[PDB]
């Protein structure tokens, strides 16, 4: 009956659906624009 | 089996030497039978260099308890063997001997069997490097945003 | 050396950062000078409750 | 161990050549024993080349101290062995005498064992050379301007 959650909702199962897409797109976009060495998660000492 | 203590372990090397037997008329001195065991435990902590050499399941004795002589010896059923024909090697010049070349070998062939289970443990593989990615097959990973993989 | 604004409070301090001489490391030295002046004491005011006891 | 003293090592050396034991009646002459102390600790030194040669854990007796008999050689539990047969090795020709196969093969695997772990330890990677960048996929580095590595 909330217009915010009615809102939110419709934001949040459109983000869940296109979660897997944007990813691959942003990975994407950092891969060619800023460095291929894309390693954020890997521990070097 | 009947070898269960230190002072076993070197009855048994005696008599593989053909010194002293439970057959024979004359014996060795328990004084010589404590060097006997001291060698053993030496022999023991040379193999074993702190946990990055043999393995065997030796327990070494402390001096709280007296005699080491006497102390079960720990090792398994298949260590007794190699660990009596080393101890005949290693203890044969004090009588002004040569251990013979049976023993010699049985020597030979009891350490490399009781280091091949230990050798297979240890052969394990490193993980790939940290510069290495872990492909675009891997789904999860790519997603999760693992694309090198965590090495270490 | 650069200008590093202070956030909130309208102050300028200076961000400055030198690297050693080997060892691939640095060194990173954030200042600020100010000092709070009461020019009107008698206009400056304290509340303090409960002063029984 | 039972080896806790320069003196233990001395008579166990003894005994391994057959000059000094229980299994042959003979008691360590104390004329021997000054000599194959000052043999041990010339051989230690040598062997520990100020820092620098095989680290055994070995304390050298000083000038202060009145017996250099007595005095807890120091070792680890894995070391014994090996320093009192390189010992009997080295101390045999004084009473023209040659120790045997046995104890010789005995003395090179034990310096092999004493030398192997430091010989991990030393055995170290030299850094990048100063020439070396650091390639733009080391984003801070190359953001903070650390283009090129140290060396040295």
């Amino acid at each position: 009956e909330n217009r915010l959650e009615s809102i939110l909702s419709r934001f949040d199962a459109d983000w869940t659906a296109s979660d897997e897409a944007r990813r691959e797109a942003k990975n994407d976009l950092f891969f060619s624009r800023v460095s291929q060495w894309d390693d954020w998660l890997s521990q070097y000492t | 089996m009947q070898i269960k203590t230190k002072g076993d372990l070197v009855r048994a090397a005696l008599r593989k030497l053909g010194v002293a037997s439970d057959a024979t008329l004359t014996d060795v001195e328990p004084q010589s039978m404590q060097d006997a065991v001291d060698d053993l435990e030496a022999m023991m902590a040379e193999w074993y260099q702190d946990g990055k050499g043999i393995i065997t399941g030796y327990v070494f004795s402390d001096d709280e308890n007296p005699p080491a002589e006497g102390d079960d010896h720990g090792l398994r059923s298949s260590a007794v063997s190699a660990v009596f024909h080393n101890l005949a090697c290693r203890i044969a010049p004090d009588y002004a001997l040569e251990a013979t070349a049976k023993i010699i070998a049985t020597a030979k062939y009891g350490k490399e069997l009781l280091y091949k289970q230990t050798a297979i443990s240890r052969a394990k593989r490193a993980p790939y490097p940290s510069r290495m990615p872990t492909g675009s097959g891997n789904s999860f990973a790519n997603l999760n945003e693992w694309h090198y993989f965590p090495g270490e | 050396t650069t200008s590093f604004s202070i956030p909130d409070v309208g102050l300028n301090g200076i961000f400055a950062t030198q690297g050693d001489i080997s060892t691939l490391s640095g060194l990173c030295r954030i200042a600020l000078w100010y000092g709070v002046n009461a020019t009107r004491p008698e206009a400056i005011g304290v509340g303090l409750p409960g002063q029984t006891a």
